[PDB]
This record gives structure tokens, sequence and C-alpha cells, in this order.
């Protein structure tokens, strides 16, 4: 069966600039028809996979005009002129010349922009989680670029790994920022045991540490 | 305007049973069903013109009703390995929007959702130990979108915690209410907590 072969990351591009990604076929997809059946789709955030370009270089209904892909029947690549914030998302490469039907793994298109410093936030444990008998420390570092960032957590001045859960947003299609939810949990019981909780985030921003505390005696 | 509505799916242990489909709006036409996982990535499974993925025959039962145009995917004696989200497919022009299968020995276990409060003011919501995935959330019913942060789920010893952060002018919280509304389908959950500060 064919295999699609994408990178999983286009070069990073900034906006207004022109973006490339590549896709190669295993078998060619050109035909004696002088047809290409070569098909892209974006997968935006959230959201399902839609058509792009079908048979190669044809524009799907309702797609920019700054979109485009040329190739021969096994290198193809797609081109997106000035590309703007909104054409963040998986690119997918596709065939339709025999079953089974098969996709590339897809290639993340890489926005680069100007640097942003992380917004950050933390906030202790509800009264209602409080009442279930668990403690939850909660750090959002929000809208922050480029994409790498490390968390570390204190309680009373010392470092705790375990309890911690980190999760990531994808690069938002409005701004081409991330963001980052950095939660450690504890319970009741150890929770009104310590005085400071606290998080810090170091981001190539700032050679100083953000960091946000709270101590429950204020 | 075609439009590819698709539905059904949810949770079974491994060996159960599960009928999703979709309907096509807007006799002509391919219907297939593609699954999407972060281990496999998008990957085909089934065709009526009926064709079978090596890996689901025997499985799966592809089939349609063309007078409702309403096709069908029977999903029995499911193996971990089909989890997944599932798109109706018409190659190559048309996408569902999805529905999620999990096969697992896990049972469905509703959220608890806890409200985060402390010039923009940031508040949050905590949605934790909950299973299958998705839960859905939403602030002031939509009307805050803008500044929202919903972060993907993380699986920890067998449950899933999601957040999600808003942020607003100052101006606008405490004095105007804020809300996240919190539903989870798999557990007939629906929540509407309200952020009230300290």
């Amino acid at each position: 069966d064919i295999v699609m072969t994408q990178a999983a990351f286009s070069n990073p591009v900034t906006l207004g600039t022109s973006a490339s990604i590549s896709c190669r076929s295993s078998k060619s997809l050109l035909h004696s028809d002088g047809i290409t059946y070569l098909y892209w789709y974006l997968q935006k955030p959230g959201q399902s996979p839609h058509l792009l370009i079908y048979h190669l270089s044809n524009l799907a209904s309702g797609v920019p005009d700054r979109f485009s892909s040329s190739g021969s029947g096994t290198d193809f690549t797609l081109r997106i002129s000035r590309v703007e914030a909104e054409d963040v998302g998986i690119y997918y490469c596709a065939h339709n010349v025999e079953l089974p039907r098969t996709f590339g793994g897809g290639t993340k298109l890489e926005i680069k922009r100007a640097d942003a410093a992380p917004t950050v936030s933390i906030f202790p444990p509800s009264s209602e989680q409080l009442t279930s008998g668990g403690a939850s420390v909660v750090c959002f570092l929000n809208n922050f670029y480029p994409k790498d960032i490390n968390v570390k957590w204190k309680i009373d001045g010392s470092e705790r790994q375990n309890g911690v859960l980190n999760s990531w947003t994808d690069q938002d299609s409005k701004d081409s920022t991330y963001s980052m939810s950095s939660t450690l949990t504890l319970t009741k019981d150890e929770y009104e045991r310590h005085n400071s909780y606290t998080c810090e985030a170091t981001h190539k921003t700032s050679t100083s540490p953000i960091v946000k505390s709270f101590n429950r005696n204020e | 305007e075609v439009k590819v509505e698709e539905s059904g799916g949810g949770l079974v242990q491994p060996g159960g049973s599960m009928k999703i489909s979709c309907v096509v709006s807007g006799s002509n036409y391919w219907m297939s069903w593609v699954r999407q996982s972060p281990e496999k990535g998008l990957e085909w499974v089934a065709e009526i013109r009926t064709y079978y993925a090596e890996s689901v025959k025997g499985k799966f039962t592809i089939s349609r009703d063309d007078s409702k145009s309403r096709l069908y995917l029977q999903m029995n004696n499911l193996r971990t390995e089909d989890t997944g989200i599932y798109y109706c497919f018409l190659p190559m022009d048309y996408w569902g929007q999805g529905t999620s299968v999990t096969v697992s020995s896990a049972k469905t276990t509703p959220p608890s959702v806890y409200p985060l409060a402390p010039s923009m003011v940031t508040l949050g919501c905590l949605v934790k130990g909950y299973f299958p995935e998705p839960v859905t959330v939403t602030w002031n019913s939509g009307s805050l979108s803008s500044g929202v942060h919903t972060f993907p789920a993380v699986l920890q010893s067998d449950l899933y915690t999601l957040s999600s952060s808003v942020t607003v002018p100052s101006s606008t919280w405490p004095s105007e209410t804020v809300t996240c509304n919190v539903a989870h389908p798999a557990s007939s959950t629906k929540v509407d907590k309200k952020i009230v500060p300290r």
C-alpha cells in the first residue's frame, strides 16, 4: 500500500512570507490522462480535515488563492504565499489511486512571530474541591512565544515534582502564541499543612523566572 | 451545500459493540470511514460504493441506506486499538465532524468541576477525574470565546483532567458573572460553575 511521506514540522514562517510543505508518494500518482491524483487537506485546530487542493494543482472551492501545489507524480509541494495566522494547522497529503486510501502523517505549519512573555496566573484550591477532600493548585502561563517553556513548583520553598499535571495548547490561530497549564494536586490534609505554593516559569524572554505564588495566611 | 453529519460512538469495554453513522445532505456517492489517533494518524478503514482495511476485516460492517442518505458502520467485538475519532469521509471532497470511539476496560466516570478564582483578570475552571474523553467547555454559554484557553485533557491514573482559562477586563468580573459551562455526554453531565471571588 502507498506510503505518503511528510515531515512533522514545516520550516517556521513569518507572517506575510511564503511557506512550503513537501510530500512524497511511494508510487507515482501521475496517469496517462496527464492528471496527478494527489490531494491536500488542512486540519485546523479543533476541527476536521478540509480539502485544499485536488488533482495536484486545483484549488478547492472557497480556499484562499494564496494556496497552490505542484510537482511530479511522486514529489509534491504545497505552497502558501503571504501566510496568515489563520493558516496554522496540520496539512495532509493523500492519493486516490488504490485502496487502501492512505494519508501522510501531517505537517504542522509553524508560524514565527514576535517574542512574547507568558502571562502567569496562580489559583488556590476552591472550597468546592476542598469539600471533596482534594486540593489542586493551578498555574496558567498564557499567550507566550516561542513555544518552549519550563515550569517549576515549590511548596514552602522546596521543589515538588510529584503530583504535577502539565498541558500545552497548539499554536493559536489568531495571535500565533502558545499557552500552558500546570496543576499540582495534593490532599486537603497536606495542603492545610503548608503555607506557600509557587509556580515559576522560565522562558527565553526573561533571564529571570516569572514567579507567581500565594500564601494561605494572608 | 453538501454537509456530512455523523453520530453514535461512545465508550465500550474490549469486546463491546457500537454502531455509528452519518448522513449526507445536499446515490452518486462513495462513502468511507477514516479514523484518527495520535499513535496511528489518519487510517482509512472501510468504504461503500464494500471494502475494508485489513486491520478491521471481520470486525466492521459498512453499509448504507441510499433512501435516507444514511450510511452506518457497525463495529462489533471492538479492540482497544480501535479507539480513535472516526470520520465519515466522502472521497475526496467532504469530511464529517468526527465521533469519538473509546474502547477501554475503564468505566464511565463523571467530572468534578471546580472554579478557579484569584487591568485584566484571568479566571478558570478545573474539570478533574473523568472518563472517557471528550468534555466540552464554554464560558458564559459562548459569549466569551476570545481570551479563552481550554487545554488538552491529560490522562493520569486512568482518569482525564482538563482545565480552561478565561481572561477578561477587571471591570467585568466580579461585577458581572462569569460561568464555565461544562458538558460530559458520556456520563450525561452538564454543569454551569460560577466563578465567585474568594
